[PDB]
């Protein structure tokens, strides 16, 4: 099951230009 | 760009992601960000250390203490608050020991004469 | 403390499901604070789920 913490999720702390400096904004 | 002691974070406002992580790690409270057209991105530490970043990366790049002017304490040693010219290529700083500081880029240096603070991301820390 | 307060409140009553409600908030509000993590593990394998 799905219940648990299911507002806190992983993505959410992980920075998503460290993948791609050059991504744009 | 925002900051708390040791954390300087870059934020997309379209939706509120967290982009960036700075190694902004050991710098302490901030006091002050300013961004320039160039990507730099420099923190004013309340101990004094000028902290200037690769705003893309992340990346310290440079590291420099500031000189607290004669007969002031030790804590006057500290950036209160900072704005780049409107060319980005001066930095003006107030400071605890009531001056304002004007900082520049250094003309003669290249990629290669001052390569900066190496590119080296600490795994020990888990802001990856 | 005051969390935990709570927590074990509710279980002193055997409110079991008013006090699981209350340490899922307590996770998804602090997810970083083992201590709560610990408090929920630590009930559910009391009652053996």
């Amino acid at each position: 099951t799905d219940q648990i913490a299911k507002n806190v999720k992983l993505d959410d702390f992980i920075p998503k230009r460290q993948s791609n400096f050059e991504l744009s904004v | 760009a925002s900051a708390c002691t040791d954390d300087i974070r870059s934020w997309g406002l379209a939706e509120g992601s967290l982009l960036t992580n700075f190694e902004s790690e050991k710098t302490g409270i901030i006091n002050t960000l300013s961004i320039n057209q160039d990507d730099v991105l420099f923190a004013g530490g309340d101990n004094g250390v000028l902290s200037f970043y690769d705003y893309k990366s992340g990346h310290k790049y440079q590291s420099l203490a500031t000189r607290e002017m004669v007969g002031s304490l030790e804590g006057e040693r500290s950036v209160l608050c900072s704005t780049f010219d409107k060319t980005g290529l001066r930095l003006i700083t107030g400071e605890a020991d009531k001056s304002i500081k004007i900082w520049k880029q250094d003309e003669t240096a290249t990629k290669e004469s001052e390569p900066g603070l190496a590119w080296n991301p600490n795994l020990s820390a888990k802001r990856f | 403390p005051l969390w935990i307060r709570y927590i074990d409140a509710e279980l002193k009553v055997k409110c079991i499901n008013h006090a699981r409600n209350l340490m899922n908030r307590a996770i998804s509000t602090l997810p970083r604070v083992d201590k709560l993590w610990y408090k929920y593990l630590i009930v559910e394998e009391s009652l053996n789920n």
